[PDB]
Formats: structure tokens, sequence, C-alpha cells
RNA sequence: AUAUAUUUUAGUAAUAGAUAAAAAUAUGUACAGUAAAAUUGUAAGGAAAACAAUAAUAACUUUCUC
RNA sequence: GAAAGAAUUAAAUUAAUAUAAUGGUAUAACUGUGCGAUAAUUGUAACACAAACGAGUGAAACAAGUACGUAAGUAUGGCA
């Protein structure tokens, strides 16, 4: 009927498939449904607020940069030129790592190079 | 001969019958059409017998 | 010639009744080369893993911070620089 | 059929008739997939995404600061040119195609607080070419992909036909999977930390790699996939293993911006940039 | 805690069921849902875990937001803006959501869903837009009741009709239905549910049922026929069922003549239109209007011309459509209309 | 020798009825291969894209702003009407039947169901 | 922990989306959508296998916010 | 100021159309999908086109029944 390789392929396929592995549908009572809706809506609102806060902050930073660069242009042309360069190949430093869940054994390195 | 002619005879026993063409080894062709003797849509079935290209009956019940 | 798994009749998922594939996943703790632990969701059943070779001990990811090995092991009593100076006369070439 | 003439009749009102809602056929389908009452419901925002949080906090501000060019105006792309009306044959003529290209190119905007570059989507294309002989290899590749991602793969089929490579048309051959949001972020984090350090001699992603507009890519060999922890935990379950292409799609206007963004997430870049 | 206060706020914003309210607001998931009436089913049921504390937090968050909105709402002077503020404050209230979703909107009980309350009215409007309004629009366009009678419609009020007096059965007519001559023998009952903010005391309404498809053999075309005409009707958000109780004999500009389609004349559209009156400033009370009853004719009726004359704006519509059956002759006889014509089966 | 001496006849595919021309129900206004002209007001279209009159009237060729880049043939019910008819005005309809003044005929018609 | 009995599971097989230019039901109807080429890339991949990306947002509605 | 939606504009019929070539087709006639598998049904067909006759073509309408569609309606085989 089937080889051992064929069997193992079928098993692998099954791992991915939804055939006889999935539970019943999540039914709720009307009160429960409402509670869920209120949880979700509030959360969504909170997320929107956070986005606006961050977005606003970014806008403020941009405005400050603009204000700075105009001033620099007014005062010292050479300094302005130096500031406003193409940073095409700018690379973030490899020490600035993505913050983990829990910290390492040695928290901070005081010596380098 | 690739496409043969057949006679579909009405199931409501009027005697009315309609003729159609099929491929030589096509499945048994039953169709519901108007029977004017009875004045309604009835089943038509092949009056004669003939050989068919035997397809394997696809199994929905997961075998073995 | 072509090796295949021959298909059965497909099961009709009705419109609206299609359900998203939520695979069974465990919360797995990865301890990296150093003691920094990180939680990640994973399909294989293992609550804890500790890694040997990671970005946190690779020189490319932190610049600021086995035949040769075999040779070192089995010529260890001799201790093999001074040795280079001894065995490097540059007249013959 | 009395005719094939398609011709949508005009209306006498501005109300937008959603035809789906007027039926009673698919009552489960009227609910959005986000809604709990739909069978298509899935918990989306299950836990705090770490890479995304990092981007929000540290990187995004830094990226904005990098990309500020003073009084930078919009750079319009190559577009379809109109004809000068110096002849009456120009009068209903289609426009001249773009200068260099056949297809039109997009406008490059100055980076401000709104349009800072960020990760949009990852796609993991795995086309196993031995599966022209063995269909089961495609299945194994798809499983591997699923294991790696925690996301449902989609089967790739042979779209073309060719004799030199023993390839038919309409044959299942490997799989793909578009990751988005938190799963994608996790996959990137795994790539940065676990897998790409265990490749022995890897300098980086090439600086000559990428789209012209905010898309960067690279690929992993069958040797490299054995470092993924789902694969890594058991060598025995995976005798065979398949390479893959990894298309990273950013919200970057240009490719150097996208490269910079990826560097922020600890992706090393080695080659000479364009 | 603004949503627990009911000093200034209406009673309708609360849930009237006590058990349901208790279930909503508890400190642990101990109680079982009032919705599940059966004991065995309650036993079987299991709500999702951790739902209570999070729900409480969400309530607090949205309650705070509502309170903040109310701080603005009371300072506001202009009425539409104030209403919008009120809506914003209370729309995310769980109790009002429960009330609206799970109790009838058509024949709303005032204590549960009060359409005097702005939030509930907004909810009702949204519900109407989701399905019933779209359906009505489709039936107007497909049947060709808009351009044939009255150019366009901008649906504002939800209009539902009924024929209670003829047969006995209770049924709200779905737009574009085929009703028997027995069903539509006696007059209908309207319900004009208004969702916009409008002056309830001043605003009057007119209702016109028009039959565009009565055949005129001189013209070799059709003509309109005003089958039923009411004017100067007073609506209120909750008190809105236009019945012989409400309107007086003075309000009837053309009293109900039934659908009596001729044999082979075809299917006849009867499309009720609901207009609101023009509102005059510097005049307290409801501004009436006089109709020249000799000028307007029933056997031929320019609806558009009439609208132009009295400066009406069509807010709502509904439509049924009648064709010939055996009982139309009986209906004619009852009303004292003539025998009724019979046309050739072929449209030659 | 070998000669290419073979060809089908011309399909008579002009306009069979012209602007301002009186028509009757069923009459073919256009024969064509594909919709060069689209079926306009009071006009049908056949299997061979043949425009035919649904009603008695006046054949009119026109453009409609609703369908730009499309020519139309329709049938105006009189000569007075500009057949790209006004959109929000009511549709000019033909009753097209006659009442059975004859008593017997009317009775027969009443009987027939 | 172990024995018997009575059951229950394991037949492990793909679509999870009204799917949308790999292949497959070529006539009806209902609902919905848009192709191709060329270009820039990417593990074996090379002119030629697969996947990604490549025209413009003025006005409008809703949501959050200064 | 931002997010989402509705979308609109430009371009396109160079792909695709069971099949030649031509005309048509994105408002899609092309493609996907649910139901279905019925209208690839039954009697009368006027009136046109074409046309020596024999034939050929489009087809309103009337009547019987069927399938899909919330409805409007559509279907008397296939874009021609
Ligand atoms: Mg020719
Ligand atoms: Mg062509
Ligand atoms: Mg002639
Ligand atoms: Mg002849
Ligand atoms: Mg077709
Ligand atoms: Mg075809």
């Amino acid at each position: 009927s089937l080889s051992p390789l064929a069997q193992r392929v079928v098993t692998q396929l099954s791992v991915m498939s939804a055939s006889r592995k999935q539970p019943k549908l999540l039914k709720l009572a009307r009160e429960d449904l409402i509670k869920h809706q209120t949880i979700e809506k509030c959360w969504s609102i909170y997320q929107q607020q956070q986005r606006e806060r961050r977005n606003l902050q970014l806008e403020l930073q941009y405005k400050s940069i603009e204000r700075s660069m105009n001033l620099l242009q007014e005062l010292s042309p050479r300094l302005f030129e130096a500031a406003n360069a193409s940073e095409k190949g700018k690379r973030f430093p490899m020490e600035m790592k993505v913050p983990t869940d829990f910290p390492p054994n040695t928290l901070w390195h005081y010596n380098f190079r | 001969s690739k496409n043969s002619v057949i006679k579909l005879l009405s199931t409501a026993a009027s005697g009315y019958s309609r003729y159609i063409s099929i491929k030589k080894g096509a499945p048994l062709v039953t169709q519901v059409r108007y029977d004017p003797v009875v004045k309604r849509h009835v089943l038509f079935k092949e009056a004669k017998k003939r050989k068919v290209a035997e397809r394997k009956p696809l199994d929905f019940l997961r075998t073995a | 010639t072509r090796i295949t798994l021959p298909r059965r009749p497909a099961k009709k998922i009705q419109l609206g009744k299609s359900r998203p594939a939520i695979y069974h996943q465990f919360n797995v703790k990865m301890e990296l080369s150093d003691g920094s632990v990180v939680i990640r969701r994973s399909q294989y059943p293992k609550g804890e893993i500790r890694l040997i070779q990671d970005q946190r001990n690779n020189p490319l990811w932190n610049p600021s911070r086995g035949s040769l090995d075999r040779f070192n092991k089995r010529y260890s009593s001799l201790f093999s620089t001074v040795e280079l100076s001894e065995e490097n006369k540059k007249k013959t070439q | 059929p009395k005719s094939a003439c398609s011709l949508v009749k005009p209306v006498h009102h501005l109300v937008k008739i959603d035809k789906s809602k007027l039926s009673p056929r698919f009552p489960e389908l009227k609910y959005d997939k986000s809604d709990i009452r739909s069978p298509g419901f899935k918990p989306k925002d299950t836990h705090a995404d770490r890479l995304n949080d990092h981007y929000l906090n540290t990187l995004q501000s830094d990226l904005l600061l990098i990309n500020y060019s003073h009084n930078a105006a919009v750079v319009k792309g190559l577009k379809q040119r109109a004809w000068s009306g110096d002849s009456p044959y120009h009068l209903n003529r289609p426009p001249k195609n773009p200068r260099g290209s056949k297809a039109q190119l997009p406008d490059i905007h100055p980076i401000k607080w709104s349009n800072i570059p960020g990760l949009e989507s990852v796609v993991i294309n795995c086309f196993v070419r031995e599966a022209r002989e063995n269909q089961l290899l495609a299945i194994t590749a798809a499983l591997q992909l699923q294991q790696i991602t925690g996301c449902k793969p989609h089967p790739i089929f042979s779209k073309n036909d060719v004799p030199t490579w023993k390839l038919r048309k309409g044959h299942q051959m490997g799989a793909k999977v578009e990751l988005k949001g938190k799963e994608m972020s996790q996959f990137l984090s795994t790539l940065t930390e676990i897998v790409l350090p265990r490749i022995r001699e890897y300098k980086g992603i090439s600086n000559q790699s990428g789209n012209r507009f905010g898309g960067i890519s690279f690929g992993l060999t069958a040797e490299d996939i054995k470092f993924f922890p789902e694969i890594d935990a058991n060598q025995d379950s995976w005798p065979k293993t398949f390479g893959m292409h990894i298309n990273i799609n950013t919200s970057a206007q240009l490719d150097y911006q996208a490269r910079t963004l990826l560097s922020g997430f600890q992706f090393p870049f080695f080659g000479e940039e364009k | 805690h603004i949503w627990s206060d009911f000093t200034t706020r209406p009673s309708s914003l609360s849930i009237q069921s006590s058990k349901v309210k208790n279930y909503l607001f508890q400190k642990k998931a101990s109680l079982d849902p009032p919705s599940i009436s059966r004991r065995s089913n309650r036993i079987k049921y299991s709500p999702p875990e951790h739902i209570d504390e999070i729900f409480r937090m969400s309530y607090d968050f949205l309650e705070q937001r509502s309170s903040k909105f109310y701080e603005l709402a009371n300072k506001t002077k202009n009425p539409l803006k104030k209403d919008a503020l009120l809506i914003k404050a209370e729309i995310n209230n769980p109790e009002v959501q429960y009330n609206f979703q799970f109790n009838n909107k058509l024949n709303n009980v005032k204590d549960i869903i009060d359409y005097d309350v702005p939030v509930y009215r907004h909810l009702g409007k949204q519900h109407w837009e989701s399905y019933g309004q779209m359906l009505l629009m489709q039936r107007l366009e497909t049947l060709a009741a808009i351009p044939d009678t009255l150019p366009t419609l901008v649906p504002r009020a939800e209009v539902n009709i009924k024929f209670p007096f003829s047969t006995g059965v209770n049924k709200w007519i779905e737009p574009g239905e085929f009703l028997s001559s027995n069903v539509t023998s006696m007059r209908p009952i309207f319900k004009i549910q208004e969702y916009e903010l409008v002056n309830v005391e001043k605003q009057l309404y007119t209702v016109l049922i028009v039959n565009p498809d009565v055949p005129d053999l001189s013209n070799d075309s059709f003509k309109t026929a005003l089958c039923y005409g009411l004017v100067n009707i007073n609506l209120t958000y909750n008190d809105n069922l236009i019945d012989p109780r409400k309107f007086h004999s003075s309000n009837i500009i053309a009293d109900y003549l039934p659908p009596v389609p001729e044999k082979n004349a075809g299917k006849q559209r009867f499309v009720v239109w609901v207009f609101r009156q023009p509102l005059i400033e510097d005049k307290q009370g409801p501004n009436m209007l006089e109709i020249d009853r000799k000028e307007l004719s029933r056997d031929d009726f320019d609806i558009r011309q009439f609208t132009k004359k009295y400066n009406l704006t069509a807010i709502g519509a509904h439509i049924w459509r009648s064709e010939w059956d055996a009982k139309v002759a009986a209906v004619r006889e009852k009303y004292g209309l003539p025998p009724g014509r019979v046309f050739s089966r072929v449209r030659r | 020798s070998r000669t290419s001496m073979k060809d089908s006849a011309g399909r008579r595919l002009g306009p069979k009825k012209y602007e301002g021309q009186d028509v009757s129900t069923g009459e073919i206004i256009m024969r064509q291969r594909g919709t060069k002209f689209y079926p306009g007001e009071n006009v049908g279209i056949g299997k061979d894209h043949s425009i035919f009159a649904l009603e008695p009237g006046v054949v009119r060729y026109y453009l409609d702003p609703f369908h730009p880049k499309r020519k139309f043939i329709g049938v105006a019910l009189r000569r007075d009407l500009k057949l790209p008819s006004p959109h929000f005005e009511p549709t000019v309809r033909r009753f097209g039947r006659f009442e059975l003044t004859n008593k017997r005929a009317a009775y027969k018609e009443e009987n027939s169901i």
C-alpha cells in the first residue's frame, strides 16, 4: 500500500493539516460577547492613543530638527553643510542589540576594542 | 466512431423520448427535461444498454 | 516515474466556516551563549533550550567585545615566537 | 445565452448598496474575521512583540534623524510622457512609455514623522527542484517552513514548462509563506540571533542586494536550516532539508534606507554599496 | 464613575434586567449567564478565562473617556454638536450596547431603547444603514420607483408600512412585495422613524402613496394616481406610528383608495413617499400649510410639481406592488368603484 | 502549380436601419461582429450582437455620458425625444395594449388564468 | 502500582479563502476581482525554473490626537 | 497631524477568450468562487436581416415546466 517514506510524508502532512486536530467553535453568551467587545474596543482605542503619542513625538522631533538646521544655515554655513550630508551607508552599531526578555550575566561591558 | 447517438426514454411512462449524442465510453446520461405528455419535468434515462469507461469510485471514507 | 501521493476527494470547506490554522505552540525559553534568556513561541515540545553558538558570542555581532585544535592537543607536551625564530633560516628559498 | 453584451446600468441614488448584506446566504461570512462570532476568528495581539517594541522605542527616532535632508523636495519617478500636440495624430494617442523603463516608477518622498521606514512583510520562498521527480519533497519542504515560522505555508506550483531542466507545468514544487506582524518579527529575531551566527563564514547580506524601492533579500542553504531550533532540536526527524529565499519587504522609499533599517535590527551588511 | 450616575442621565442607558447587570459587574466569574435559560446548558457553558478583571479595566477606561467627553458636552451650546458629544460619551457604554443589540428596534419599548436619547438614535441609524436602507434603495432603483415618480431619494427616516385593518394578520411589509387585493383592501399604517436631530414640536410631515402605473389610453402610456395623501402629521422619536388615532380628517388631502389593478394592465407599483415640512423661523408652534383641494387631482397627479409647490423634501420611502387577482372586482364593489377594465393579454 | 483560390462571401454587416427611421418591434437595426454599437434605450441585443428594436419608434444613434467611449443605438418612442434621455426625468413608456370593449372578449379574458 | 472487563480514541492525507491568471467540469445563474510584458533583486539558479517588489491621493466618511 | 475605509484618476484588452483569422470584450464577453447541472427544456413564433428557389440568420411576444438570485431579473447551449 505505502512505503515507510510515504508514511512519514503523510505524518508530516498531518502535522500541518487541520484534519481532526481542531476544537469546537468558541461560542459565547450575549453578556460575555458584550464584555469581549468592550475589552477589544477599549484596547484598540488605547493602541490608537499610543500611536498618536509616538507619532506626535516624532513630529515634534522633526520640527525641532528643522528649527535647528535653519538656525545652523543662518549662522555657520560650513557647520550646516557638515550636518546636512548624505548618510546613505549609515549602519547602526552591532552593540545596540534588540533588548532580550531577561538580561545577561554580565549586564554591561566597561572595556572595549 | 468517436461520438455515438443514444435514446433517452422518459421515466414517467408516457412513451415520449429525446435523443442526444455522447462519447463512446461516457457515463450513463440521465437528465431532467420537460415531458409534454405529462406536462412536467421528469427524469430521462437511456433505454438501451452500453459499455462504459469504468472510473474508480473516489473514496471519501479514508481507506487503510 | 514521478513519485507522488495520489489525492483523495477534497473536503468541502463551506464559505464562512473556514477556520484559521492555530497550531499548537509552547512558550520556549532560549538562554543564549551568555545568560540572557528570551521567550519564544515554538511548535516543538521543549520548555528550555540553552544555545552554544549565537550572535552574543560571535565576533561579527560584537567586534568591540578542528584540525589545528587536534594538532594542539597531540603536540601539547612539547609546547611547539621563540619556536618560529629557532626554525626560520631565510637563506634557502 | 441571448447575448454576451456586458453593460452596467446607471443608478438614481448615491447610497452604496452592499449586495452581500441583502442576501441571507452566508451569515457567518457577514461578520468580520476580527469579530469573535466569526469562525475565522484568531487572537491577534496575544503577546508584546519585542522587535517591534525596540523599533518603536530606539530605532524609529534615530532613523528619522538619519533621513532628515534639509528642505528636501519630492523626486518624481519616471512616468508615462504625454505627446506634444504638434500634430493632429497626437489627439487620442496613448502616452509615450517612460524614458528608460517600460513600466512607470514611483515618486521618492522626503522622510518625515509619517513615512519613516519600517518592516512591512517577510516572504520565505522555497522552491525545491528535486520535487520535479518527487512530489513528497515539496510536502517535506512545506512542513519545514511551517516549523520554522509557526505560520501556514502555501504550495508553490510549476508555472512554466522547460525541457533542459526536467520541469513540467502544474506540478507542486516547494512552498512559500508571507509572514506579517509578530510572527515575522519573531522569525527575524531568530535569524539574527540563532541561525545567521551559526553560518561559519558569513560576512553579511550584500549591499548590492535588493529592489530599487525598499525590498532586500538573501537565501539560506540546506546546511543553514539545521540551525533553526525546531529543526535544531531534532536532527533525526529531518534527514532531508531544503534551502530557501527570504524576501524582506520594508516601508522604505529607497533601498539604502531599508538596509539601514535592517542593520538597526542586527543584520550585518558587507558588500560595496551602489 | 459617570455611567453609574443617573441624576442628569436618562434611565434608558442602564440595563433594566437586574440579573444581567449583576452578571456584567461582578468581582469573580462565579455567576452564570442569564441568557442561558436552561440549567443543564448553564452547567455545560464555560466562559473564557480572565475575562472579568480585563473587562472591569476596559469599563473604567471607557467610563473615564465618557466622563471627559461630558466635561466638554455641557459647555457646548449649539445642539447638533452637543448631541454628537453625548453620542461619543455613551456609545461605548456596555449597558447601552446590550440594550440596543438584544432588544427590538422596530417596536422599541421606551425604557429599554429610547430614541429620544441621542446615542440610541445614532445606533438605530447605523443599524438602518447596515441593511434595511440599502434594501429599500435597491427596491426603489430596480423597480424604477425613483426616476418614474420622484427624481432621487436621500434616505433619512426609516419608513415601515403595515396593513392591519383588512385581514387581521400582523406583518411589516418588505419593500417590493406582491400583496393581494384582500391584504391592501383597507388603508395601511406607517411608521416614520427619524434618526436625525430634528425639532419634534415644530416639524410636520406629509405622506403620499402614488401609483405611477395606471394606464392612460389617450396618451398610450401611463399616468400617476395619488392613492392616499396625508399632510401636517406630527412625529415623535418614540411616538411615530401614523394611525387613524393620530391624524385627523383635516389631515387627509386624499383618503385611501385601494389598489385595483386591471386584468393584463400589468404589475402596478405603489410607492409611498414621506416628506418633511419646510420649517419657518420666528413662529412658535407647528406651522401648518393649506392644500388647494380642487387643484390637485387623483386620477392624474404630478408628484414633482406638488413637491415644488409646497417646498417638500422627501426623507423616506417604501414600496409594494399589486397586480390583478380574483378579489379586485370585489374590492371595487365594496368601494363603489366601476366594474374595472380588461386589457388584451398581448402588448401589441 | 498551386493557387490560393478560396474565400468566404461577405457577411452583410452594415447598419440595417438608420437615424430618424421608423421601426417596428423585432426589426434589426444593426448587424455586427461584437458590440461596435451597444444596445441603448428600448433596444435589445442578440446572440450575434445584432441590435433589434423592442418597441415601435424612431431609430436614434447617440453617445451617453454614463458610458464614455461607447456608441449607442436606441429607439425613441416619438420623433420629439432626444434619445440620450434625461437621467432623472421619468422613463417614456408605452402601454402598448388595448382594452377589450367587446363584452364577450373581455369575459373570455377574465375567465382565462 | 498492577490485572480483567467495558468503552473511547489512532485509518494519522493537503483546500481553512467566496480562494482570483499553476493545473483541473468548456453549457445556467449569483457574487467578486484583474491580466501581461519589462525592469531591480534573491540558496543551488545560469538567456531560460520560483518568490518578491515597481503610477497618482486632491476631495469624502469613520476613528484617534495637537 | 496620523490610522482605517470608501474609493476615484491614469494606464491597460499587448495577457485571457475550447480552436483559424478578423471584429468585440476590464461596464469585462477574461478570471475566481457559492449554488447548480437547470434553459444543451416543450407547443405557437410575429417582425426583420439576408435572399432566385431550396435553405440560412437575429428575434419581441403568448402559453407549459425548470434552475439560480434577497430582489430586479437572467437562462430556449458556448463573445461572435
Ligand atoms: Mg469575408
Ligand atoms: Mg483579437
Ligand atoms: Mg433586403
Ligand atoms: Mg426566402
Ligand atoms: Mg460564455
Ligand atoms: Mg468561448
